[PDB]
Formats: structure tokens, sequence, C-alpha cells
């Protein structure tokens, strides 16, 4: 019996949900930052 | 602080790996039991169907 | 010839003939029924008895009821007059519109095409679905599979394909509902009537329907696939033209075969399947082929009992298909729809010499990045995104953008999502994914790519998100 | 005095007619299955009768003998007995005469209260309606549970599935659905009245008695039938009870009326069928269930249709109840019925004990109809609630920035909003009011442990002072702009004053 990549999130136990949330929070933050930068670029390039 | 933190991380990872090894041993025993039970169950189903004709 | 029922056990009827026996697979008609009950011979038991599976309910049968022998297998009406109609396994209409008035009746049992008839030419069939076109492109005349458990999108995806390919397809089209919900059959009938492929007034219908839903006894579910296949075969040969053939699901054929095997005296095999699973499935899937006389594009929905792709039925079905699109529940939970698994889907034409080196390289880059993402997800479960190498975070970001960009809104899933259906031409999908990999979008947020057609729509959605920030 | 007189009235009319009837001799009786010899013209799945007035069904027609299953106890049948064929496929009484009556699987009154006045009979084994009679599901079936009416809505003619473990709250959902229909059944229009049927399979008689008294307390037997094939009833009765109840509901849908039938459980009908099939000697299958175990259910749940207006327009909803083992949804019967039904309602023990009751796992629960079969107000509000919970579930496993912190706050507020009590279903407009208050960021100020308070209190306020607004929402069936402005001011005023 072996192990394969991407198995922690295939089980869906506690580590799977923990990893999913650790990913989602980080990328929500980065999406917020990128959206702010996109708005700033929009305004600065209107002219 | 960085020296002590790295030492503590090394110790914590060692303990976590040891606990994962114990859990892996227990789960491997359970998996072997379950695999044998599944083989026997399917085989008994086949035998009962064959003898029930 | 005239025989006489001598036993009735479930759906299996034993009929005794005093004259000469009828050959295996012949259709027999029970005399004394208000409706039409047709038995099909399956075995000769000796002592002039023949075992048969009833194509209808065996309620009210009496030991001794006389039976007529039609002398031929079940013969269904075939021709351009079946278009726009609905049929049983035995070919009688169930659309309450009058008799089907054809000149040709075709037996539902026939030998598969011989090896000296196979076409060896493949050319991509563009469906307008990003994931399908990119990673598991279909092919004209090839057999397509749509594996996946329950509630993942098999029916929605196949309806979307009928909406796209069938609507703008010159040739005819056949739909065989095998052991599926009757609600869905009625919904499809009405959706086609609205679209116009089924025209109840003129003779311009482009779709022929055959139904044997899950209220039918196993005998009828095990043969409605053969009835639809016969209609498609006729349109392939005599009409000499392209055909589409949608089947939903082709696991109910196997399952219905399994519900009577034990009563026919066969020892069960594997996980309680009939011993003849592979042979029974092969003798059917081998008539759905693109010979040199015609061309059937066959799309099949294949239930996977409990998401288990190693079950004998889907496992065996895998070998009969050119392209497969393994819909996955783990991806449907995430909201990525259609939930096609990009790593568990394959196609035969997916080679650099059939699609092109740009398409092939884009597809392989996407698959590699997704596999690397899967490898990283194990680490992120212990470290956290904050502790990844500044290059690995780039892989994760690209992988999530690509994961979202494969989602697409269908024109048939308006009711669920509420969005609007998009058809994405192949060049636009290749460009979108090549750009997403090349890094030309590593500043737009992930959610901009979720449920949009071409990439420019993702840019516009990101612009809207930023403005209303 | 008159007691004996009414007793005589029963003799006064008897059954003089003795007829020349076909018969058969019981070659062998044992385990509930008789092997009759004779009955040459007995049909398949016909109803036969024994010398002691005990019924049975001829299930096996072998060349040498007929395998009969006895609908009752088996100690009273000897060898060499006599079996008389009644010449009629198994059928049950049907009609409005059955409403409010507890009956057994064969339509015999079980609560005393006299006999059934049914003037018609219907065969249990009838084919499902074709493809043409039906019409897509349009109206909503109001269940009363907020989390079911909002996140996994059920239409009329749909076949939802309530699947879970033991003691998660499935019969509770069934009873709430039954009790809620009282408001519609008491009203005037007949297009909303929904007659309920409850098939109780394998449940001990005490449980069914508790259930019947609970329905009586809520005054919900005016329109409920209870078909009980409890545990002590021979397997041939627990096998046949779902089909009897389905015939009693087919009578309603065939006559322009609407019916609701609740099989409870189907996982016990499967076991009774397996026992029957194993005692008729039919070869077993997987997990010993016969091969025809999918058919058993598919032919039964396919009768829950939605007739078009040419065929009366009547409907028949179905809410089969399955029971999984430790959440192993991947078992055999669970997967069969999951691939037979439309939607699903997953109840989970981890949610039952975490405080979420009903445990409806909104993440996995599905409903194919979805959009359709939902009132416009609920459609407007539950959509935003669904998006908010979908986003919340992604970032829930932990517990910083203002945006995601507020996202978690809103998710938790909605979660504590969706909770509910027992046998207290809420009118759809009240659900809309509560969910609107919760989703329009009003409760985000309150603590979560207090949300329930607000909920309760809020209703008891709106239910008295603002009856007019709720009547408006019900009648017009949408949150119009003026209705929205009102709702807004009511919630803003109430929040501060509390
Ligand atoms: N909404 C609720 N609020 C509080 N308690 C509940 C709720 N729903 C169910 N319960 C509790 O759960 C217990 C079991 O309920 P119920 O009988 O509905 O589940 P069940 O799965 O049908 O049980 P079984 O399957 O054993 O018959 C009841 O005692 C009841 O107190
Ligand atoms: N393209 C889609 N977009 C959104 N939801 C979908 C889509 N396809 C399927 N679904 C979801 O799946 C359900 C229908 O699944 P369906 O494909 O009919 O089941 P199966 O594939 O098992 O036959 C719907 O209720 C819907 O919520
Ligand atoms: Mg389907
Ligand atoms: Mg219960």
């Amino acid at each position: 019996v072996r192990s394969s990549a991407g198995a922690v999130r295939d089980a869906g136990g506690a580590f799977g949900k923990r990893e999913q949330a650790e990913e989602e929070r980080y990328f929500r933050a980065r999406a917020k930052e990128q959206l702010a930068a996109l708005k700033k670029h929009h305004e600065n390039e209107i002219s | 602080s960085t020296t002590s933190e790295q030492s503590a991380r090394m110790t914590a990872m060692d303990n976590a790996s040891k606990n994962a090894s114990e859990m892996i041993d227990k789960l491997t025993l359970t998996f072997n039991r379950t695999r044998q039970a599944v083989i026997t169950k399917e085989l008994i189903e086949i035998i009962s169907g064959a003898a029930a004709l | 010839t005239t025989g006489r029922i001598v036993a009735v056990i479930g759906a299996v009827v034993d009929v005794q003939f005093d004259e000469g026996l009828p050959p295996i697979l012949n259709a027999l008609e029970v005399q004394g029924r208000e409706t039409r009950l047709v038995l099909e011979v399956a075995q000769h038991l000796g002592e002039s008895t023949v075992r048969t599976i009833a194509m209808d309910g065996t309620e009210g049968l009496v030991r001794g009821q006389k039976v007529l022998d039609s002398g031929a297998p079940i013969r269904i009406p075939v021709g351009p007059e079946t278009l726009g109609r609905i049929m049983n396994v035995i070919g009688e209409p169930i659309d309450e519109r009058g008799p089907i008035k054809t000149k040709q009746f075709a037996a539902i049992h026939a030998e598969a095409p011989e090896f000296v008839e196979m076409s060896v030419e493949q050319e991509i069939l563009v469906t307008g679905i990003k994931v399908v076109d990119l990673l598991a492109p279909y092919a004209k005349g090839g057999k397509i599979g749509l594996f996946g458990g329950a509630g993942v999108g098999k029916t929605v995806l196949i309806m979307e394909l009928i909406n796209n390919v069938a609507k703008a397809h010159g040739g005819y089209s056949v739909f065989a509902g095998v052991g599926e919900r009757t609600r869905e059959g009625n919904d499809l009938y009405h959706e086609m009537i609205e679209s116009g492929v089924i025209n109840l007034k003129d003779a311009t219908s482009k779709v022929a329907l055959v139904y044997g839903q899950m209220n039918e006894p196993p005998g009828a579910r095990a043969r409605v696939a053969l009835t639809g296949l016969t209609v498609a075969e006729y349109f392939r040969d005599q009409e000499g033209q392209d055909v589409l053939l949608f089947i939903d699901n082709i696991f109910r054929f196997t399952q219905a075969g399994s519900e009577v095997s034990a009563l026919l005296g066969r020892i069960p095999s594997a996980v309680g399947y009939q011993p003849t699973l592979a042979t029974d499935m092969g003798t059917m899937q081998e008539r759905i082929t693109t010979t040199k006389k015609g061309s059937i594009t066959s799309v099949q929905a294949i239930y996977v009992p409990a998401d288990d792709l190693t079950d004998p039925a889907p496992a065996t079905t895998f070998a009969h298909l050119d392209a497969t699109t393994v819909l996955s529940r783990a991806i449907a939970e995430l909201g990525i729809y259609p939930a096609v698994d990009p790593l568990d889907s394959t196609s035969r034409i997916m080679d650099p010499n059939i699609v092109g080196s740009e398409h092939y390289d884009v597809a392989r880059g996407v698959q590699k990045i997704l596999q690397d993402y899967k490898s990283l997800q194990d680490i992120i479960a212990i470290l956290g995104m904050d502790e990844l190498s500044e290059e690995d975070k780039l892989t994760v970001s690209r992988a999530r953008k690509i994961q979202r960009f494969l989602s697409q809104p269908f024109q048939v899933a308006e009711v669920f999502t509420g969005h609007l259906g998009k058809l994405v031409p192949l060049k636009e999908t290749i460009k979108g994914f090549q750009q997403i990999l090349a890094g030309e979008y590593d500043h737009l947020p992930e959610q901009a790519f979720y449920m949009v057609g071409p990439i420019e729509e993702a840019v516009a959605k990101a612009d809207k998100l930023a403005e209303e920030h | 005095a008159e007691v004996s007189s009414i007793l005589e009235e029963r003799i006064l009319g008897a059954d003089t007619s003795v007829d020349l009837e076909e018969t058969g001799r019981v070659l062998s009786i044992g385990d509930g299955i008789a092997r009759v010899h004779g009955l040459r013209n007995v049909q398949a799945e016909e109803m036969v009768e024994f010398s002691s007035g005990l019924k049975g069904m001829s299930l096996n027609l072998e060349p040498d003998n007929v395998g009969v299953v006895v609908f009752g106890n088996d100690k009273l049948i000897k060898e060499g007995d006599i079996v008389k064929r009644t010449g009629a496929i198994v059928d049950v009484p049907v009609g409005e005469e059955l409403l409010g009556r507890v009956v057994d699987a064969l339509g015999n009154a079980i609560d005393g209260k006299g006999p059934i006045g049914s003037k018609a009979r219907r065969r249990v084994g009838l084919k499902a309606p074709g493809i043409i009679p039906r019409i897509s599901v349009r109206e909503p079936m109001q269940t009363g549970i907020k989390a079911v009416d909002s996140l996994v809505p059920i239409g009329r003619g749909q076949r939802e599935l309530i699947i879970g473990d033991r003691q998660t709250g499935k019969t509770s959902i069934a009873i709430d659905t039954i009790i809620n229909q009282k408001r519609f059944n008491d009203g005037t229009d007949e297009k909303k009245k929904l007659y309920c049927i409850y098939v109780a399979i394998g449940q001990k008689r005490s449980t069914v008695a508790q259930l019947v008294k609970r329905l009586t307390d809520a005054d919900a037997m005016k329109y409920t039938i209870v078909v009980s094939a409890t545990a002590s009833d021979a397997a041939p009765l627990q096998y046949l009870a779902p089909y009897s109840g389905c015939s009693m509901g087919e009578y309603f849908r065939d006559n322009g009326k609407h019916a609701l039938i609740i099989y409870d459980d189907l996982s016990k009908q499967a076991v009774a069928y397996r026992q029957m099939s194993l005692l008729l000697r039919r070869p077993p299958g997987r997990e010993a269930y016969p091969g025809d175990v999918f058919y058993l259910h598919s032919r039964l749940l396919e009768r829950a249709a939605k007739m078009n207006d040419a065929f009366g327009g009547g409907s028949l909803t179905a809410l089969p109840v399955i029971e999984t083992q430790a959440g192993d949804v991947s078992a055999y019967i669970p997967t069969n019925v999951i691939s037979i039904t439309d939607g699903q309602i997953f109840l989970e023990t981890e949610l039952f004990y975490k405080g979420i009751r009903p445990a409806i796992n909104v993440g996995l629960s599905v409903s194919r109809v979805g959009s359709a079969a939902q009132t416009r107000a609920m459609k407007q509000v539950a959509g935003t609630m669904k998006l908010e919970l979908a986003q919340y579930r992604e970032v829930a496993a932990f517990a910083l920035d203002a945006a995601t912190q507020q996202l978690l706050s809103r998710g938790v507020r909605l979660t504590e909003l969706l909770k509910q009590g027992q046998y207290s279903p809420m009118a759809i407009e009240e659900q809309v009011a509560v969910i609107y208050a919760g989703v329009r960021g009003y409760l985000d100020k309150l603590e979560p442990s207090k949300i329930t308070k607000f909920e309760n209190a809020f209703l008891s306020h709106v239910i008295s002072q603002h009856q007019a607004l709720l009547g408006k929402i019900r009648t017009d069936g949408k949150i119009s702009e003026e209705s929205d402005a009102k709702l807004k001011e009511i919630v803003t005023n109430f929040l501060a004053g509390f």
C-alpha cells in the first residue's frame, strides 16, 4: 500500500479542511490587495 | 530567540513524525484486517449465490 | 408456433412449446393481455422449455397462458418517420400521437461491424466547452464517455452537448434514455419542442427519442439501449449520413442485465454482477461505431456506483471509449462546473500530430501545473501558504486561476447559476490558458476567472470587481 | 342496551353466497412461506386466502407448486390446508374516507374507530405515469423548516430523500412537513391543500402511537393517513406497505388533488423484501439482497409525479427516508435510492451534536428543481443567503482582516438563524422576514449566542403588530419595494429596541 500526491485533501479529514482554509484566507487577502491596486491603476490611468 | 526557535521546531517535527508513525502502524493493521474481511465477505456472497441455485 | 407459460418468477417467464422451439433472442407475444407484453427468449432449458425475460410487467400471467412466436427478434419501426416521436423497447409509440407509419422494421439484435469496415480517421469535434476542448478533446465519429457518480453533472453536461452540437448539426440525432428518471425524459421532450429540434406540426424533426425509464422491468431497460442503437444504425447505413447518439445512462443496461442473471441460473461474479458482464457490454458497444458507410458520434453517460471508478461496470466501459471526461464530486463541491476532472480525463486524438503543438503544449502545461498544485497541497496543510517559497506561491496562484478558468456557464444551467451561457471557440480557450500560464494575468484576483467564457470576460469581470471595491 | 342492538345490526347483513371456487393444498408451510399445490389458474402476484381467513399473495409460479407469502402470522396454517384464490391482484381501499385513520399495510383500520367506508379499490402494483402526463414541477411544497425551504427547496411532484444515521432528526422533518400543511388545509382554496400520507415501516408500535398522538395534538389527522407495517408484522406486509400508501396517494393525484407520502424507512422495506426473497429460495445478490432490489424502489418512487392540467393537475410528492450506517452513504441501498430520487437532505450527527438542528448538511444537500418551486420572496432572499453560506464554509475551518472577519460573522449569524425547534414549522412569509433580517447585515452587531432570542422575539412582535405586512408578502408573493422599505424600518426599529 502506497501514498500519492494530493492525498491530504482527498481524505477530507481535519487536515484537509485546515489546508483548504489556510489556502482560502491567504488568497482572499491577496485578492483584496490586488483589487485595491487595480482600482488605483484604473484611477491613475483614467487621464 | 532564533537559535531556540529552530531547535524547538526540530524537536516538534521529530515528535510529530513519531506520532504519525505510530498512527500509520495502527492504521496499517486496521487496513489489513479490513482488506481480509472484504475478501472473505465477497467470497462468501459468491459461494452463497452459487449454492443457492 | 404456439407455446404455453409454465412458470413466472419475477421478470423471468418459462414457456413450454409443444411443436418446434423458437431460436434464442426471438420475441414471443403473450396471448390474453390487455396491453402488449413481449417476452424475449434467453435460454433453451431442454424438455421443450425456453426461459425468457419479459419486456413488461409479468402481473396477471397464468400458468398455461398461450404464447405466440413472432419468428424474429424484436423488430422496431425505423426510418425518417420515427423522428420527433418517442418509443418503447418494442418500438410502439409512447408520445400519444398515433402509430409510427414506416415501411422498414429493423431487428434490434445484429452483428457488429467487421474489422474491414473501421474508419481510422480522427478530427477534433469542437463542443464549445473549455475543459473538454482543451484537455480531452472529442472527435467526430468517436465514442465519448461521461463518467461520474450521482449529482455531479452528467445529465446537465449531456443536455448542454445536445444544445450545442445537435442544434447546429446537419445530420440526424437519436436519444436513448436507459433507466433514468421519467421527469427528465419529459423535461427533455419539452425542451426540444421549445428549441425546435422536435417539430410536432411539420416533418422537419431532427431528433428521434427512445425511452425505457427506471419504472420498467429489467427486461426493458436491458434492451432499450439496443432499440436506440438500432435506430441510430439505420440512420448510419441506409440514410448514409452523420448521426449523433446520446445515451443516458449506459450503466443501467449493465445493471438491468444483473437484476435477472441470478434468476436465469448463472453464478454471480465479482461484486454481484452477471458472469457475462464484459461480453454483454461488448456485443452492444461494438455496434456503436463509425464504419466506412456512415458515422455515429456516440455520447454516453456512465453512472459510477459510489464514485468508485474501479467498479467492474465503469472499469469495463473505459476500454470501449475514445474520449472520457471523468466528472468528479470533489471538484463539484468546490463549485467548479462542469466538474470535469482535468487529470482523470483523456482522449485518443490528444496528440501533437492531430490537434497541433500549441494546443498539445498548452494542455500538458495545464495538467502539469495542476499536478504540481496537488503535490503542494500536502505541504500547505502543515506549513501554511505564508511559508512557501516565493516561486511555489506562484505555482499555487496559477493553479487556482486555471482551476477556476475551466469552469463555464452553460445555457442549460441558467436556472441554477442564473448566469448566461457562453460558447468559447477553441482558439480562445488555447489563448486564455497559454496566457494564464505565461503570467500575463498574475495580478488579477482568482475570482475574476470564475464562471466566464473567454479570457477578456475575466478581465472585464475583474474590472467590475475593482470598480465596485 | 343499544350496544347489543348495533351488534345485531352486523349479523342482519351477512355473506350468504357460497361459490364454487378454485383451491389448492398446502404442501409445505414454514417461515411464512407456503408452497401450495393446485391453483392452476392463479395469476402472478394475485391475492389468495387461507382456510382461517388469512390472506396471502402468490409470488412464485413454479411448474409444480405456487409459492405464496402469508400476510400475517404463520402458526395457523397446517399442511394439507386449503388455499382459495380470490381472483384479484393485490389491491387496497382508497378515498377521502381514509383520512385521519390509522390503517395497516392492507388497508384495514388499526385504531378501532369502526371500518373504512372506501367505495373504491386500487391495485398496489400499478405502472407509473408515462412521459406525457407529467409536467415540470411548478408549485412549492412548504416544509416549514427554514433550512429546507430556503437552501434545499422541495416542489410538488418532486421526490426528495431524507438520508442520515439513526437519531439525527429525519422523522422530525417528516412530522414538521406534515404539521405545516395545516395552515393550507384549513384555508379555502383547494389548490394549496395537501393531504399527507405517512408509511411507517418496521417502526415499533410505540413509536407510531407517539407519532399519531403528536399529529392529533397539532390537529393534523384531519388530512393525514397513517399506514403502519410495524416490526411485528410479517415481512410480506412491510414489503407491501409502501405500495399501499403510494396507491392511496395515487388516488389523490389522479383526481386533481395534491398528496404527500413519506416512506419511513425504505431501508426496512428492503430488508423485508430480502427476507421474502430468501425464504422463496430465490438466489441472493450483493449483501444478500435480491437482484431486483433497485427495481423494488425505482418502480415505487417513480409514481410520485406531477400531472399536467389535462390529467387533473394533481401531484404526489414523496419523501423517502433512508438510514445509513455511520454515515456510509456509499452503501448499497443508500446509493440506489440516491440515484433514484431528485434532491437529497443529508443529516449528519457531527452537526446534530455541534448544535445545528436540524442537522441538514447544506453543503451536500441538493434539489434538482432548485430555482423553480420557490416563492419569489424566498427566491430573492435565500439566493443571497446561499452565496453567503457558500463563501463562509470555505473560510470556516479556522477562527483577521475586516473583510473576512465580517464574512465569518455573517456566516455564523446566518447559521444560528437557520436553527429551529420541533413541531413548530413557520409560515413562508415569517421565514422570509427572519432570513431577510439576518442577511441584510442587521444581526452582524448582535452576539451570535443571542441570535436565537432575537429570532423568537422578532416573530412574536411581527406576528401581532405587523400582520398586515405578512399578509401582503403572502398574497403578493414577493418583497415589493414598499414591502422592502417597511421590512427595513421594522427591523431597524426592533433591533435597537431589544
Ligand atoms: N430540530 C430539532 N431540535 C431539537 N431536537 C431535535 C430536532 N430534531 C430532532 N431532534 C431530536 O432528535 C431525536 C431523534 O429524532 P428523530 O426521531 O426525528 O430522528 P430519527 O433518525 O427519525 O430517529 P430514528 O431513526 O431512530 O427513528 C429526538 O429525540 C429529538 O429530540
Ligand atoms: N453546469 C452546472 N452549473 C451549476 N450546477 C450544476 C451544473 N450541472 C449540474 N449542476 C448541479 O447538479 C444538479 C444536477 O445534476 P445532474 O447532472 O442532473 O445529476 P447526474 O449528473 O447525477 O445525472 C443540479 O441540481 C445542479 O445543482
Ligand atoms: Mg441523470
Ligand atoms: Mg424516526
